[PDB]
């Protein structure tokens, strides 16, 4: 059972309104517990996360600073690859990038990774080997070029081997009793008529972390999942994840059906059913 | 490249009528991220919605959550209306206690 | 905490 620490990038260049919006947000695991926006009244890094609440001015001034540096390292970056596209002067383009290291339960890095992308599609990537680019196009090819002169890609190992496993290790220490719950789904069934005179079953599941989840219909035993209904996992804004999934079904045969339940956190699947 | 926000409403504890809840608009999937979220009441714009931070998944697309504190009673209706560039009319999506 | 250097420069 790994853990992460992992950090979103975004720019974006508002002609009509302002100058760029940067936007920096962490991640661990499912849970983001840190905030930097560009557009706040006063930019600076701020906790999401209870348990990140005690660390201290410290903490704080020196990731904002870091933070600051970034959002112009990037209306600085989003400029560039304007010229290196050939694009309009005053265009609306975005920039975003993800940092981050998967660490393993031994205490090892299991993979550490960093990749970008200029308006929705790659650009440059860290490979796995931590050592290498891959460039999506020209573009990212000269940015390429330029980063292994730099030799920039030794700087980030070092990054993503030291500071990125360190922190996280004590991120999981000042959150334990939050980053390694495992609550899990409080599943049930709702029974909706339609106008074609049959029912709909809807299985819902409430409450649960993380967010990884299953959800399928059954006929005792056999599945009907290529004419069922699925809805993509959404969060309860409270730090836990909601899902539901519905069949068609004729009136009356209303208990013949099972819905199973797949998580981490129940010790065996759920079978819930209409009662 | 430009991906079309999907839009689901719903509470975070099952509704029941005169007992207070909380309302959410998970706008996701989309592309690029400059969106505009407001959750509407009875046609009224309620006021003081908080804001999630603007993030993104694998493939990229953006996905924000917008929420506030609401009180279901039968005959009030709870909406989402949000306006984007793939958007040319701003698509509004009811609440429903079956969803 | 954030990735820094930063005298690298690590411009696109």
């Amino acid at each position: 059972g790994s853990h992460s620490l992992r950090y979103f990038y975004t720019a974006v260049s508002r002609p009509g309104l302002g100058e760029p919006r940067f936007i920096a947000v962490g991640y661990v695991d499912d849970t983001e517990f840190v905030r930097f926006d560009s557009d706040a009244e006063n930019p600076r890094m701020e906790p999401r996360a209870r348990w990140m609440e005690r660390e201290g001015p410290e903490y704080w001034e020196q990731q904002t600073r870091i933070a600051k540096e970034w959002e112009q390292i990037y209306r600085v970056d989003l400029r560039t690859l304007r010229g290196y596209y050939n694009q309009s002067e005053g265009g609306s383009h975005t920039i975003q990038e993800m940092y981050g290291c998967d660490v393993g339960s031994d205490g090892s890095l299991l993979r550490g990774y960093r990749q970008d992308a200029y308006d929705g599609r790659d650009y440059i990537a860290l490979n796995e080997d931590l050592k290498t680019w891959t460039a999506a196009d020209f573009a990212a090819q000269i940015t390429r070029n330029k980063w292994e002169r730099a030799r920039y890609a030794e700087r980030l190992r070092a990054y993503l081997e030291g500071t990125c496993v360190e922190w996280l290790s004590r991120y999981l220490e000042l959150g334990k009793e939050t980053l390694l719950r495992s609550d899990p789904p409080e599943a049930h069934v709702t029974l909706h008529p339609r106008p074609e005179g049959d029912v709909t079953l809807r299985c819902w599941a409430l409450g649960f972390y993380p967010a990884d989840i299953t959800l399928t219909w059954q006929l005792n035993g056999e599945d009907l999942t290529q004419d069922m209904e699925l809805v993509e996992t959404r969060p309860a804004g409270d730090g836990t994840f909601q899902k539901w999934a519905s069949v068609v079904v004729p009136l009356g045969k209303e208990q013949n059906y099972t819905c199973r339940v797949e998580h981490e956190g129940l010790p065996k699947p759920l079978s819930q059913r209409w009662e | 490249i430009q991906k079309t926000p999907q839009i689901q409403v719903y509470s975070r504890h099952p509704p029941e009528n005169g007992k207070p809840n909380f309302l959410n608009c998970y706008v996701s999937q989309f592309h690029p991220p400059q969106i505009e979220i407001e959750l509407l009441k009875n046609g009224k714009k309620i006021p003081n919605i908080e804001m999630s931070d603007l993030s993104f998944s694998k493939d990229w697309s953006f996905y924000i959550l917008a929420h506030t504190e609401f009180t279901p009673t039968e005959t009030d209706v709870y909406a989402c209306r949000v306006k984007h560039v793939t958007l040319k009319e701003p698509k509004t999506v009811t609440w429903d206690r079956d969803m | 905490y954030l990735r820094y250097d930063s005298d690298v420069g690590e411009y696109r």
